[PDB]
């Protein structure tokens, strides 16, 4: 039909979850293409799906595969229109109740009970409920330590079987990792796809082993490793050879983008968007890995596109700055006063935290600093303004 | 119980302040846990070495171990789970409060100090019942927006942001944290906001409150220190340790 018969012609992979949908989809498409040729996908996404399937060069007698990013809320509706063969669940985190958001994708997959679910085993949500569909799991199986609590600002850490607090033999970020309830021994399932080795990780790259083969990406962040893991897992499930996964991966890894780097005088600068606590903490954990001295600038606006509420910065892990090679700190943006205070409270040297009322001043200061590198963390409208001021030079 | 935060050994502290972060890994939303960071920061400035323990489900609480209890807000589900565990800490928290020791309680924590709260869907959840206030629900409405209150016992003004469906009514043996200048306050009816009973300070304010009200941060920490070491000690002035914050609080206007 308008979208139904294509589910019979195509093997349809639906990629859903809170974060990483777009990147996991783009990387999966690129690996599957190496094995199977043309892959239908929605590079930005229901009636518009009809044209994508209609542009297709392959016909009915060729191996037709679609990898589609579907929003968590739109899944029950689209699962009536088209029947996927595989669901991929990247993760679930809270918008600004998660168990209600998980219910929608449980429902959407229930509409295609034969389809396999490939879920992030490291999320305790994805083992919270009994499920009709066959499930397999990917996750991190690197070296474990003794069970320890996640950081107290972490969300979603109750055991769904006994309502005690989960601990972790390995915690990557947020509530992800090798979780274990010490009261009822509910715990992370055996992983079908294993990241077994983290071999090198920097502020701008990582190398890791997944099911006996090594991979390298050229951006930092653990969350990006999860995206590569999920895609490689889809390719293994589709039976793609290790040689073809590697070649497909290396052709498609550029979808990760690069760090937004530029120059102010002789200083090399990186600009990073911050918008919520887990995201900002992941950026701080990334830049902490830099092996050189650097200045840190943090730009906080409260405009509409930023989120009028700035209380979130108190849950971001800015305490990490005392463990970083930071030479001097700039506090900018409209709420330069509130961010300066957030940074003082970490115990960082307050004589090295300088407030600036105008972003231009931030640029002049970075321009004359002693250190060769500068990191700039910026909310959204502050990032746009900061790029626009760089244009004028 | 475990220690989540501890002052460095980069200063020489003359005092020790131990903070019990009640259910701090379950009631941990909206930035309210930044109140803990502000307590630590003010306390260090006053010469106190800060230890923060997370005292949550199934932990025993010993009133004698702690100088400040912080009890913040969380999600409806977590809040109902916290409520299930509170009888295990009732006797010790009652003794702590009766001994006039310092409590700061925000949203769900403020509510749970009292008799009960009612979810928007009508389900009543019993609280510790230590204090006499109680909290009713609203069916659909929420009180949302900026709020400004003034406490006439101290002559201090506090600012923040409210977002709550619960309507709290104080009992006759309680005072409000402040009278409402603009905002909904506890019930939208009587111009009260929060609670002040002995050394319990409760509020619906997000902010976090101590980030936006350093006057109250100083009050809580100095009260705790004088309670522990006696009213005769001489602490550094509000104006001298918090000059930068006091002026920048005004530059926002
Ligand atoms: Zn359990």
């Amino acid at each position: 039909d308008i979208l139904k018969d294509l589910s019979k012609d195509y093997d349809i992979v639906v990629v859903t979850g809170t974060n990483g949908k777009t990147l996991t989809t783009a990387l999966t498409v690129g690996i599957l293409k190496e094995a199977f040729g043309e892959i239908i996908t929605n590079p930005s996404g229901i009636t518009g799906i009809t044209s994508t399937f209609l542009a297709a060069k392959k016909g009915k007698s060729e191996r037709q595969i679609a990898v589609l990013e579907i929003d968590e809320a739109s899944l029950p509706r689209i699962t009536t229109y088209l029947k996927p063969s595989l669901f991929v669940y990247t993760n679930i985190f809270r918008d600004q109740e998660i168990y209600t958001t998980y219910q929608m994708i449980v429902d959407g997959a229930r509409n295609a009970p034969k389809a396999t679910i490939l879920a992030n085993g490291d999320s305790p949500i994805f083992s919270s409920k009994d499920i009709v569909n066959p499930v397999q799991y990917y996750g991190f199986d690197t070296a474990k330590h003794a069970p320890q609590l996640a950081h107290y600002n972490t969300e979603g850490i109750l055991c769904p079987k006994c309502e005690h607090i989960l601990q972790y033999r390995l915690n990557t970020y947020a509530n992800l990792g090798d979780f274990v309830c010490l009261n009822c021994q509910f715990q992370r399932p055996t992983l079908d796809y294993q990241l077994t080795e983290l071999t090198a990780i920097t502020h701008q790259s990582s190398e890791f082993v997944i099911d006996g083969q090594n991979y390298k990406i050229n951006v930092g962040g653990l969350y990006n490793i999860y995206n590569a893991l999920a895609a490689v897992s889809v390719a293994e499930f589709f039976g793609v050879s290790p040689e073809k996964i590697k070649a497909g991966f290396n052709k498609s890894k550029a979808v990760f983008g690069r760090q937004e780097t530029f120059t102010i005088g002789d200083k090399s600068c990186t600009l990073i968007l911050i918008k919520n606590p887990v995201g900002a903490s992941q950026a701080l954990e990334m830049i902490q890995l830099a092996d050189y001295p650097f200045s840190l600038s943090v730009l906080l606006n409260a405009n509409y596109a930023d989120g009028i509420d700035t209380s979130w910065i108190w849950d971001a892990n800015f305490e990490l700055i005392t463990q970083m090679p930071i030479t001097e700190i700039n506090a900018g943006g409209v709420r330069h006063s509130e961010i300066a205070r957030r940074l003082r409270v970490t115990g960082f040297d307050d004589t090295k935290i300088k407030q600036a009322e105008k972003l231009e001043q931030i640029i002049e200061t970075i321009e004359k600093q002693e250190a060769k590198h500068a990191y700039i963390l910026a909310t959204y409208t502050a990032m746009l303004e900061f790029r626009s001021l760089l244009a004028d030079r | 119980t475990y220690t989540s935060l501890k002052s460095p050994e980069n200063q020489d502290y003359i005092y020790d302040l131990t903070i019990a972060h009640l259910y701090g890994n379950l009631m941990n939303t909206y930035g309210d846990n930044g109140n803990i960071l502000m307590l630590k920061y003010v306390a260090e400035k006053l010469g106190a070495r800060v230890t923060v323990d997370i005292v949550s489900i199934n932990d025993t609480f010993e009133q004698d171990d702690y100088d400040i209890v912080f009890f913040g807000g969380g999600q409806d589900y977590e809040q109902s789970i916290v409520a299930k565990d509170l009888p295990s800490k009732k006797a010790a928290l009652a003794d702590y409060i009766a001994n006039n020791k310092v409590v700061l309680a925000i949203c769900g924590g403020f509510q749970l100090l009292g008799q009960y709260y009612v979810q928007a869907n009508g389900v009543k959840i019993d609280g510790l019942g230590i204090m006499g206030h109680y909290t009713l629900n609203q069916h659909q409405n929420r009180f949302i927006g900026d709020i400004k209150i003034h406490n006439d016992e101290f002559n201090e003004t506090y600012y923040g942001f409210e977002n709550h469906q619960g309507r709290t009514f104080l009992s006759g043996d309680e005072k409000p944290l402040g009278r409402v200048v603009y905002g909904n306050g506890n019930n939208k009816e009587d111009q009260t906001e929060g609670v002040h009973y002995k050394n319990v300070y409760g509020s619906y304010f997000h902010g976090p409150i101590l980030s936006r009200n350093v006057n109250l941060a100083y009050r809580l920490v100095t009260t705790a220190l004088k309670k522990k070491y006696g009213s005769a000690i001489s602490l550094s002035s509000y104006d001298d340790i918090l000059k930068q914050e006091i002026t920048e609080e005004y530059a926002d206007l």
